[PDB]
């Protein structure tokens, strides 16, 4: 996957390839990998599915009573602290690198997360097989921009990724996060195009029945 | 390794107001099929519906788990479970061993309140993928999943989905050693389900 | 990894890279390596980035702690000492810091991989580090002013940069002093261009 | 520690029907985690025969020579026939036993009237087929070609299998393939042979 | 197979009218720059050029053999001869299991085709407008492949492999910014003195460090 | 040794090898044998050389197969042929082992062509002898049409339509002008080779002295002696 | 794989399975797994399809070349020790081979069965491959050497039957043979779907 | 050398198939964190030891 | 290793085990008796290790006679079944008891027979063979068992898949005790082979 | 594994070798003939890896026969020993075989009985126990041989020791066959035990 | 942990005895050429290689 984050003057626009896969079977089309964490603050992640899940469920829950208890929306410092503290004590066996991403009352904040627990603040960020193939895009094309230019710097990140990675592809995702709050495009783009392919259709005598029980929902 | 000594695979396809969901009925131990009539499909009700691949007794024991918490969440509801709030429940049950994790796979089929289709998967440690179309796992997941993907469109009625569906898995177990002889399929749908059983080439 | 670090005539000047690397790729080329303690404390953390997190995060709050408690302005050799004690009681932690600060006088305390902790009066550390240290040995003076100091770290990383692969990026500086904190910026522009 | 091989297979398709052969291979290219190529041949031909490679594509390649070589000595007295090509191809791959080619090889063509299609696996063994699929793809075509072709649990009447109706086939297989086949590529290069002569044809697949 | 002093990866591209080949000059000893003018491209003959990366004891043997064949035979060679005769070579070192851990980019004009070809150690090749070699494969080639290079003049074209050329010196640890292009039209071969790429880094900046 | 390989390699000043020259009067001394091809067989006639009748009649056999559907007539030195037919044994099973077929008979002449003029090698198995050798050969065998060979001693061979060898060769030959015709049956013909036979061959001609191989599509037949006492008769 | 091949008085009974699989995939399901070398000798490949088929077929020339050379047909012992040369000249190279070479010397049925670690061995009863353990089970139970004829063809096509009944490596048409003092004859490719 | 080939299928194992697999050149759902083959965080960049003596560690 | 066959007929269920306890080149005993009878209504065998074996099935006796005389649990075939799966399945994933079972009875819904393994995986069948049995007798089943067996045909059916054993398997056995649990109670029946 | 017991009274030798031929898991055959009789004088078994022993066998079995017609070596339990062990010691180092013998018949200074071990180790002995007679047999050796016995007495000692086996090795084995090597020629004897 | 002290004591064995033996904490007469454990001939003195990348060797 190419899970991307880049952040701009007022807001950070994290993006990602929809597309799981498991060996060389691709295992999930249009995979939703931008994860919900708060309304300020969304995370994206590569690695073991259920460990992105999970982990950013936990940030998801601890910044959810944070935010009700104090009344005062999470800081994303808050967010990545709280996966720190939870990464790091397996040793990474919990394998889940994330890119926590959000706005806060100290403004725009995009954050790079490692299995083992290591955290570092970034301009932008690639993530997954196709982070090599996206952080070109980025390094060439990255600089102070407002959220226009950062989400085609980002889509066409993606893009480079999905087009040069084997275990990516299918759709982008995009999600911004700004001061005025966070606004998501599913399917942003379809540049993994399919054909249009025909239908099939056996004959029903094709299939025989050795014996039926029927059972009624009550 | 342990999943492959058991063998057998299981198929969801999703159709219009109904579910084919089908499995073998073979049970390994190793190379030697030790039972024809090993059912891993269980119904919770006639609209809940899961089935595992890998490890059979981590399978049962699975499902005596989901079932002790399906009737305490209906006991402390009233309201029946979701099917996407079982899958949602097994995935917990399933991350809560992320450190020795069951060695199964499990699909979840069933209609929702709203007598809407539903399917779903997880991994060893509840990696759950939602499906719209189809879900398959289990020895011949890729031959299902590249058949399904060459066969399957959406909206089918029930009776076509039944037909695509079962044509499907018997071509699928037909390139898969472990694969079983003896299969079973529950149509389901909003008045509930029927549970077909068909043979294919006995050896 | 270069870090750096030397006391000179009015306080601390410590000196890093940009490079994080894995393998043969650099997974970023901005990464700050000069880690707040606390206002009057840094430190330049080498060895498991994940683990030197994790004993920094936990330093910060210690120092934090004990100056309240004490009711003192925070003290270098404290958040050493308790710097030391993680790395010690905890093997599996591969870390290895560099704690210099400024409390009443410009401290460097160097804790190497084990819990070795040892005062010094300048200190290098990081892959790169093994490539400078005859030029540091025989280009430190004591008692360097601001700008004879900011050259030797210049010099000092500039060269660790230019020969270890895993070094790279612009100069991040940060002169500590009684008056505060002060960052510099050395841009890998005139590093690389030369 | 050292790995001779590189798994470039996409997926290949030989179908022979009762007068007529349909070869069909993707043709990309495939690195580690990325694509070398994306418009690479899997199909190679000698004389009025195809050749069909997989696997490590030098291994294919040098393979691919070889029998060229063989062919060419054999053919100072009379045209090799498919039979003696796919043995002689059997005993090539079988004197690499120890150091084997990551190739799985199909040789397909016309006997006089007749259509042969022949697989091998990457020991040499070879069988006369009428339908196999080669490369990380065939578990995910060889079903549909089991049903819809050879009629497999196909228990009422079967719909007429003309050579029209197998090439779509073939596309539907490979549309499927490189959906769900990471390594299966953008481009499926389609070959029909005929008893007297042969012609390729190419389709786009989606290039993830 | 020897991985002691490696060069990094290799970038050659063709445009409208040539091909080009672009290397660094960097050979690193493990995590040590040992040497920073190896110098890894060389001509084959009029319209074509070889540019090598991997163990430079393996680069240069094989450019030992290259040099000696082109030597003895009396016979001139097209770039498509050339990429034959190294893929023989790398694939015959392979297969008695005495690998060379070097990978090769053959690139000449023909009298009107143009090679842009790759060989790494296995023997394994391929021809594409855009080969790359080792991390240039997975840095460098995804941003290449979304120029038309094939519509570019031979400026142009230097332009694009010299950013290409910068990326790589940020984002690989064993590449530097000291890099030689090589150039092939159909009347011309060059093969430039290397010079130094200018980068940038004030991205680096956070607050309000001083600018030294 | 160079010295006896030098011998074995000179060449005369009428150009042909001399060692080549001398083969040619070897393969001259032995016992005649004909061999007729036509559109539909091909039959190879050869008089057994029965030097005492004390030996025994069947164990002085004179056809050798060589393969399914391939048989070697021989004149001149006997002890030759033996490893000429092992040679070509191994050749045509070493094709059918590449191949999975029956070789082309004029594939194993050019095998046999090619080992005959190697002696000069010092490998082993890519030369026949140290020498030409001293034997003249009338191959025939059915791949896609009956086929008729001769290998010389000079390494050279020719496909023809009949062809005699031995002591009585030229005599043969100056007959076949008149007493050959493709035209005729498998029995007709028959009957003329053995006539052919008779009228140079040392003894009167009987069922006990002459050996017939009769190579067709159908079968590589070798004929016992009571089809050819229902020939001669 | 599971093969079959045992003597009763009025001959010899010869049975394979025709599977071949990868792993958990299916390869193929007609792969014919007797080597026919002469009218009255044959070979009952089992392991590695392309190293017995290879050596069977080396056996199979070894016994053309023997014909020619003595006109005579080889036996059965000269047959299966060539093939047990061979394998056992790769003997410790991870060679996997299992076969049963089956003939008659003149009026005498011998099956000799033959394994890579260089093993030979002749029985009446031989079954090899990973459904023989199911196929001695079935044979055990019913097998004796007072068969009549098509008592022991169905025996022997019952008893490969049922091991693919129950194994997962086997499982294709049921291929039987009979081989008489006069030579074996093809009776059959039985799908085991249509028993 | 040879491999075992068909092993499992010439034995009742009381995955060595009859036809060659490409494997011989886990059940989660997991992606690559970086396209690099088993790297998936930063690189441990301090300075490693080497040298002294790990055969006798006692004889300081 | 250690073989057991079991049959289930209409109203019986014939177990039969290897009386003989071994070791990998030792005979320690030749009749040994592995099973264990429940109210002569459930009669189950354990196999494996004999250590591991004899407490697990102890302590599945004690505890279905304690559920059974305690809280009046019905103890069924697939009541003892269940248990053992859990007694296996609690130790399987940090202390695994190496062993499993074959449980056989007569309950409510007629004959049942089923088999936990060393995993604790349970399933019914009409017919079981484990141990080396699995790989030798499954034939003889498939050829000789059908519903409608007799007692008598089932013990017969026992006696041919011991006796596939006994000629064909190398190691040596030369007991087995077949217990038949049927609504007349539990008959034992002990053959030499 | 493969298990022999030979011993040596007066003017005459017993030796005695199980029939059957098996592998781990299965029996292939039970009653496989072992022996050599070189001459009517001298017979010796070959035990271990079957692939080898006999190929050895064969191997000595020919040289023996080429050394007695053309050399005219005297073939005696020691000369035959010596050739076991020599073709034994050549391939140890190089290309080990994984077989054992047993040599015995009678020479001008008596019945002589020579066992040559897996290295190529040859020693002479009253009695012999190779295989798991090693570790079985050896307590029944020494309490019934005598230097006395009749040959009957000698056949019913192998009987005894195989009968040991039989009943307390964990391998099934069910023939065995037995060669006696005396002036009057070589008398084979075939039991079940 | 316990040793297996008596394996070889306990069992037929188709060097653990009844007693446990010193030293559980060859033919030839070798003795040493230095009193280091290991240590026979000078160290190999080079700059010595680390770093790079060992599981991505042909990614330049």
């Amino acid at each position: 996957t190419t899970i991307v984050g880049v952040k701009y003057k007022g807001g950070v626009v994290i993006c990602a390839d929809t597309r799981s896969t498991s060996g060389p079977i691709v295992a999930d089309k249009n995979c939703s990998k931008i994860h919900y964490i708060s309304d300020n603050i969304q995370a994206c992640g590569a690695g073991t599915s259920a460990d992105i899940t999970r982990v950013t469920r936990k940030a998801s829950k601890v910044l959810s009573i944070f935010s009700k208890t104090y009344n005062r929306l999470p800081r994303v410092s808050h967010c990545v602290r709280t996966c720190q503290l939870h990464l790091h004590p397996y040793q990474g066996h919990i394998s889940a690198a994330l890119v926590v991403g959000g706005v806060d009352d100290t403004g725009a904040h995009l954050y790079d997360v490692y299995p083992h627990g290591s955290s570092n603040s970034v301009s932008y960020t690639a993530l997954g097989s196709g982070s090599l193939a996206a952080i070109s895009i980025l390094e060439a094309g990255y600089k102070d921009m407002n959220r226009e230019e950062a989400m085609e710097l980002a889509c066409a990140a993606i893009e480079a990724g999905i087009m040069n990675d084997l275990y990516s592809g299918s759709n982008i995702d995009v999600c911004v996060i700004s001061q005025e709050g966070r606004e998501m495009f599913r399917n942003y783009k379809k540049v993994g195009v399919r054909n249009e392919v025909p239908k099939f259709q056996y004959p029903r005598s094709s299939v025989k029945i050795l014996k039926e029980d029927i059972y009624k929902y009550i | 390794d342990i999943s492959q000594h058991y063998g057998g695979s299981l198929l969801a396809m999703i159709g219009k107001s109904s579910v084919a969901f089908l499995s073998d009925k073979r049970l390994g131990s190793g190379p030697i099929s030790v039972s024809k009539n090993f059912t891993k499909i269980y119904s919770l009700t006639p609209r809940l519906f899961f089935g595992f691949t890998g490890l059979v007794s981590d399978g049962e024991m699975l499902f005596k788990k989901i079932r002790k918490n399906y009737n305490l969440f209906v006991q402390d509801n009233n309201k029946d479970m979701e099917p996407s709030e079982l899958s949602n429940m097994i995935s917990y049950i399933l991350y809560q061993k992320r450190l020795q994790p069951y060695y199964v796979a499990v699909i979840v089929c069933g209609m929702t309140l709203d007598k809407k289709p539903y399917a779903s998967s997880m991994d060893c440690i509840g990696a759950m993928k939602e499906t719209s179309e189809f879900v398959t796992s289990g020895t011949a997941s890729k031959n299902l999943m590249g058949l399904s993907e060459a066969l399957f469109y959406p909206e089918m009625e029930d009776e076509d989905l039944f037909t695509t569906s079962v044509q499907t898995f018997l071509n699928s177990s037909d390139r898969d050693t472990f694969g079983g002889m003896g299969f079973e399929c529950l149509l389901i749908n909003p008045e509930g389900y029927k549970r077909r059983e068909f043979v294919g080439r006995c050896d | 990894t270069t870090i750096m670090a030397v006391k000179y005539a009015d306080g601390i000047l410590i000196g890093a890279d940009c490079r994080t690397s894995m393998g043969t790729y650099v997974s970023s080329r901005f990464t700050d390596k000069l880690t707040k303690i606390s206002d009057n404390i840094y430190c330049c953390r080498s060895g498991s980035a994940a683990d030197t997190q994790a004993i920094t995060q936990y330093i910060t709050e210690l120092v934090q702690r004990s100056s309240f408690i004490d009711k003192e302005i925070p003290s270098v050799k404290k958040a050493a000492m308790a710097a030391k004690d993680i790395i010690y009681r905890y093997p599996n932690m591969l870390a290895g810091l560099i704690i210099a600060g400024y409390d009443t006088k410009p401290r460097i305390f160097n804790i190497s991989l084990g819990g070795t902790m040892t005062e010094a009066e300048w200190q290098i550390g990081g892959s790169g580090s093994a490539y400078i240290y005859g030029l540091c040995d025989t280009t430190f003076k004591p008692n360097m002013n601001l700008e004879e100091a900011l050259e030797f770290v210049k010099l000092a990383v500039t060269c660790a940069i230019k020969r270890d692969n895993a070094s790279g990026g612009c100069i991040r500086m940060a002169s500590i002093t009684r008056e505060g904190v002060q960052r510099f910026f050395y841009s890998g522009d005139k590093i690389l261009n030369s | 520690k050292f790995n001779p091989y590189e798994d470039n297979s996409g997926s290949t398709v030989s179908i022979r029907l009762n007068n007529s052969i349909i070869i069909a291979a993707d043709t990309r290219h495939c690195s580690e985690m990325g694509i070398y190529s994306r418009n690479t041949s899997k199909i190679f031909r000698i004389g009025d025969f195809l050749l069909t490679i997989t696997g490590f594509y030098a291994d294919g390649y040098e393979l691919y020579n070889r029998l060229k070589y063989q062919v060419q000595i054999y053919e100072s007295f009379n045209k090799i026939s498919i039979h003696s090509l796919a043995n002689l191809a059997s005993k090539i791959m079988y004197s690499k036993r120890l150091f084997p080619y990551y190739s799985y090889v199909t040789l397909s063509g016309f006997e006089g009237d007749n259509p042969y299609v022949y697989s091998f696996d990457c020991l040499g063994h070879f069988e006369e087929v009428d339908s196999v699929c080669n490369g990380s793809g065939s578990p995910l075509i060889q079903p549909l070609l089991d049903s819809t072709i050879e009629k497999k649990n196909w228990a009422g009447e079967n719909y007429e299998v003309t050579e029209e109706y197998v090439k779509d086939i073939v596309r539907r297989g490979f549309n499927a393939a490189s959906e769900r086949d990471v390594k299966t590529g953008d481009n499926v290069e389609i070959w029909i042979i005929k008893k007297d002569g042969m012609t390729k044809e190419y389709e786009r697949l989606r290039q993830d | 197979m020897k991985n002691f002093v490696i060069g990094s990866g290799v970038i050659s591209l063709r445009y409208k009218n040539g091909v080009i080949t672009c290397t660094d000059t960097q050979a690193s000893y493990g995590n040590l720059c040992k040497f920073n003018d190896v110098r890894r491209i060389f001509r084959l003959s009029s319209n074509t050029l070889i540019s090598l990366s991997g163990e430079i004891s393996d680069i240069q043997f094989l450019m030992n053999e290259l040099n000696k064949l082109n030597e003895s035979d009396p016979v001139k060679m097209s770039p498509r001869g050339y990429l034959n005769l190294v893929q023989g070579i790398l694939y015959n070192k392979r297969s008695r299991v005495e690998p060379l851990n070097v990978s090769v980019s053959i690139v000449g004009v023909d009298d009107d085709d143009f090679l842009v070809s790759c060989v790494n150690h296995l023997g394994n090749f391929y021809e594409d407008n855009i080969v790359c070699t080792g991390l240039s494969n997975m840095i460098a080639l995804p941003f290449l492949r979304t120029c038309n290079v094939l519509d570019l003049e031979r400026d142009e074209a230097i332009s694009l492999v010299e950013k290409a050329m910068t990326v790589m010196c940020y984002r690989s640890c064993r590449s530097s910014n000291r890099i030689q292009i090589g150039v092939v039209e159909k009347g011309l071969v060059d093969i430039s003195d290397p010079y130094v790429l200018n980068t940038d880094w004030q991205v680096g900046h956070n607050e309000e460090e001083i600018v030294l | 040794s160079i010295v006896s390989r030098q011998n074995a390699n000179t060449y005369s000043a009428e150009g042909r090898l001399y060692q080549v020259e001398y083969a040619m009067q070897a393969m001259n001394l032995g016992t005649s044998s004909i061999g007729i091809k036509t559109k539909d067989y091909v039959l190879l006639a050869s008089e057994k050389k029965i030097i005492s009748k004390l030996q025994n009649p069947s164990s002085v056999k004179k056809h050798y197969r060589v393969y399914d559907h391939i048989a070697l007539g021989f004149s001149g030195i006997s002890a030759d042929v033996k490893t000429i037919v092992d040679k070509s044994r191994n050749f045509a099973i070493n094709h059918e082992y590449l191949y999975d077929e029956n070789c082309k008979v004029e594939r194993l002449l050019e095998h046999l062509a090619d080992l005959s003029l190697n002696f000069d090698k010092k490998e082993a198995d890519e030369k026949i002898f140290s020498r030409p050798f001293g034997a003249s050969l009338l191959i025939i065998g059915y791949d896609t049409e009956p086929r008729l060979f001769s290998l010389d001693p000079s390494g050279s061979y020719l496909e023809y339509h009949a062809k005699a060898i031995g002591s009585g060769s030229e005599v043969i030959e100056n007959m076949l002008e008149q007493e050959f015709d493709p035209n005729v049956d498998i029995n007709s013909g028959l009957k003329n080779i053995l006539n052919m036979l008779s009228k140079v061959m040392k003894d009167k001609i009987n069922n006990f002295n002459v050996e017939i191989t009769a190579i067709t599509k159908n079968e590589c037949k070798i004929l016992t002696p009571e089809e050819i006492e229902q020939f001669l008769e | 794989t599971t093969t079959l091949a045992f003597i009763f008085q009025g001959g010899m009974v010869i049975a394979v399975d025709s599977r071949a699989s990868a792993g958990s995939y299916i390869a193929s399901q007609n792969v014919h797994k007797v080597i026919r070398v002469n009218k009255h000798l044959i070979g009952t490949m089992a392991g590695g399809a392309s190293d017995c088929y290879f050596w069977e077929k080396k056996m199979g020339l070894y016994a053309k070349l023997y014909e020619l050379k003595n006109n005579k047909r080889i036996s059965v012992s000269a047959a299966s020790m060539y093939l047990s040369n061979c394998v056992y000249s790769y003997k410790g190279q991870g060679l996997s081979l299992g076969s049963m070479v089956c003939g008659y010397d003149g009026d005498k049925p011998v099956i000799y069965y033959v394994d890579d670690a260089g093993q030979r061995l002749s029985g009446d009863l031989f079954s090899v491959g990973s459904g023989s353990t199911i196929a001695y089970g079935v044979l055990n139970e019913s097998y004796r050497f007072d068969l009549t004829k098509e008592e022991a063809l169905n025996l022997g096509k019952k008893a490969i039957w049922h091991a693919t009944h129950r194994d997962a490596y086997s499982g294709g048409n049921v291929n039987l043979y009979f081989m008489d003092k006069n030579g074996w004859e093809h009776l059959g490719t039985f799908d085991v779907d249509k028993f | 050398g040879f491999g075992n080939v068909g092993e499992d299928d010439l034995h009742p194992q009381i995955k060595k198939g009859a036809i060659f697999s490409p494997e011989e050149f886990d059940g989660i759902d997991k992606t690559d964190i970086f396209p690099l083959k088993k790297k998936r965080d930063p690189d441990s960049d301090h300075f490693k030891k080497t040298g002294g003596d790990d055969d006798n560690p006692f004889l300081y | 290793m250690e073989s057991s066959v079991a049959l289930k007929g209409n109203d019986f269920v014939i177990i039969g085990t290897d009386s003989s306890v071994k070791n990998s080149y030792l005979v320690l005993k030749r009749e040994e008796d592995k099973f264990y009878n429940i109210n002569n209504k459930v009669v189950f065998t354990y196999l494996g290790d004999q250590g591991d074996a004899f407490r697990t099935s102890s302590f599945i006796n004690e505890k279905l006679v304690y559920e059974e005389i305690q809280n009046n649990v019905e103890i069924t075939p697939k009541v003892t079944a269940n248990v053992i799966q859990k007694t296996l399945y609690d130790n399987l994933r940090s202390h695994p008891k190496n062993c499993y079972f074959l449980v056989g009875g007569l309950s409510q819904d007629g004959p049942e027979l089923y088999s936990v393994d060393l995993y604790g995986s349970l399933h019914e069948n009409d017919f079981m063979a484990v141990g080396i049995s699995t790989y030798f007798c499954y034939g003889v089943l498939d050829k000789e068992y059908h519903k409608n067996i007799t007692k008598e045909d089932g013990i017969k059916i026992i006696q041919k898949c011991f006796d596939v054993l006994k000629q064909r398997c190398s190691v040596d056995i030369s007991n087995i005790e077949i217990k038949i649990v049927s609504k007349e109670g539990v008959e034992t029946i002990n053959k030499v082979l």
